[PDB]
């Protein structure tokens, strides 16, 4: 029993730190995202100003 | 996009005025020309002078 449960909760914070590791990386990854097409965004703009 | 084509679009519309604005002055300003080389022409089919 005693096993079990300290097994049960080193999961349980293994996964939620890692998860934060995920989503943190998919954030970063969100603001690359964003600054990338916004760039494409506004030199499709000037194309069209041409 | 839209910013920019609508910029080109009223860009090209009084851009369009000007141009008539050109045009027509230009239109009778390239009048007292029509004598001076109209000779050249009459007497470059004529083979002379005159």
């Amino acid at each position: 029993l005693a096993e079990a449960s300290q097994a049960h909760t080193k999961a349980l914070e293994d996964a939620k730190s890692e998860a934060h590791r995920v989503v943190e990386e998919a954030r970063t990854d969100a603001e690359r995202i964003a600054e990338q097409l916004e760039a494409q965004a506004d030199v499709e703009a000037e194309r069209i100003k041409m | 996009r839209v910013r920019a084509e609508q910029q080109v679009a009223s860009t090209l519309q009084t851009a369009h005025e000007q141009l008539k604005r050109e045009r027509d002055a230009v239109e009778l300003d390239l009048r007292a020309h029509v004598g001076t080389m109209s000779a050249t022409l009459a007497s470059r089919i004529l083979g002379v002078d005159l």
